[PDB]
């Protein structure tokens, strides 16, 4: 809607200034520059409105692609909700759980998944006594 | 209704346990949203072909001229320049002086006739294509210069005479990097040497065109050059075409939206996909 508005801008200044006066014998050629810098913005536009048709596909793929680690991440959050739901002490927000999924970054998608595993492990394992260490383990792996 | 009737089935549990009102609130704001895309609609409509229309009259009876005209200006009567010396059609200086009528007497010895300072369109380009001889036979005189001009197409010849135009030959000579290079025929880095330069800060505007058509050796930054290249702007009529696809499914986007904005406020991120899905289906 920006290159739109800015378009239709100097559409706007082109119909403005065509019919002032009448001759135009100088300056509306002072404004078909900017007309014709009107050209350089349509190619922008067009630039945009043509990465856009390419966008929606690749996009729509990536989150078929990314699927399985939300999945994985639901039932390895649901775990730990069920181990707090045992004891006050084993709480965790699904703020928690996110800030700890972003640290996984800061057969690729393989790759985040393990480690999605072994950073979940790494971090929540502190906030549990042995026995649900254990039980976490073996529930996880 | 099949939305109704499937949302229910696909959502809500039990017989009859319920209202629909989802189905009211929903072919209200359908007729909001239909009348509004579509009113925003005929307006652009509106707008483009009226457009279109002023471009239909724009079209009436029918080089290096229309170079020099752009960047510096044509004028038919008289004027002052950014010295404020006395000027006349493009960049002809009648007179320096400070005097009104220094010019006056100049311009009638010049084009013979005895006008006021009011003159006619051929002898606009006339006054032009003499200055522009006058300007090229310097050049050749120029011992720095000649090389070059001799080098280049016509093109970046005119791109030269332009920056003499503006500088005056012994303002375009001590440019000699740029000029070497462009003699060279190596015209990327001559552009990027000309963009260097107290004539690019002054004007990088013109002095971005120019170097473009030294660069590209095409006229398409400033034969292109005639008002024609208007008549192009004909072709972006595009959007009458474009319009025919988002009119056609304009009522199914606002169906959806509608159905969006009414049903699906209670619903998962995963409920609100599949029922999407069924809804589109």
């Amino acid at each position: 809607t920006e290159y739109k508005l800015k378009l239709k801008n100097l559409e706007k200044r082109l119909l403005e200034e065509l019919n002032n006066s009448q001759g135009n014998m100088l300056e509306n050629d002072e404004l078909m520059v900017t007309l014709n810098n009107l050209k350089k913005e349509a190619m922008n536009i067009e630039k945009k409105l043509s990465e856009s048709e390419e966008f929606f596909p690749q996009f729509d793929n990536l989150v078929e692609e990314y699927s399985i680690i939300g999945k994985h991440s639901v039932k390895i959050f649901s775990m730990l909700e069920k181990f707090g739901q045992f004891h006050w002490f084993y709480g965790i927000s699904i703020g928690q759980f996110l800030s700890c999924f972003k640290r996984v970054f800061i057969t690729r998608v393989d790759e985040i998944l393990w480690l999605l595993y072994q950073e979940v492990y790494c971090q929540f394992s502190t906030a549990l006594d042995k026995k649900f260490k254990m039980i976490m383990a073996m529930t996880m792996f | 209704i099949h939305f109704d009737r499937n949302f229910y089935q696909k959502m809500k549990v039990g017989v009859n346990p319920r209202s629909p009102g989802y189905f009211i609130d929903g072919l209200r704001a359908l007729v909001k949203l239909v009348t509004a895309k579509y009113q925003d609609l005929q307006e652009n409509q509106r707008f483009v072909n009226v457009g279109l229309e002023k471009l239909n009259e724009s079209v009436l009876k029918v080089n290096i001229f229309e170079m020099l005209r752009i960047d510096e200006g044509l004028r038919l009567k008289i004027y002052k320049d950014t010295e404020g010396y006395y000027t006349i059609g493009i960049g002809h200086l009648l007179t320096k002086s400070p005097s009104l009528n220094a010019a006056k007497s100049e311009l009638d010895k010049a084009i013979g006739r005895n006008t006021n300072g009011v003159i006619t369109k051929d002898e606009a380009e006339k006054l032009f294509n003499q200055d522009v001889d006058a300007a090229v036979r310097g050049i050749l005189r120029n011992a720095k210069l000649k090389p070059v001009y001799d080098s280049l197409d016509a093109v970046r010849r005119a791109a030269l005479i332009n920056m003499v135009f503006q500088m005056g030959e012994t303002g375009v000579a001590g440019f000699t990097n740029s000029l070497r290079m462009l003699q060279q025929k190596r015209w990327d880095e001559a552009a990027v040497n000309l963009a260097k330069s107290r004539w690019y800060n002054q004007t990088p505007n013109r002095a971005k065109r120019v170097i473009t058509t030294f660069r590209t050796g095409t006229w398409d930054a400033y034969i292109s050059l005639v008002k024609s290249l208007t008549f192009e702007k004909e072709r972006w009529l595009n959007t009458t075409k474009q319009f025919s696809k988002t009119s056609q499914e304009l009522i199914g986007n606002c169906i959806i939206s509608s159905i969006y904005e009414t049903y699906f406020g209670h619903l998962n991120e995963r409920e609100r996909a599949d029922m999407l899905v069924i809804l589109k289906r």
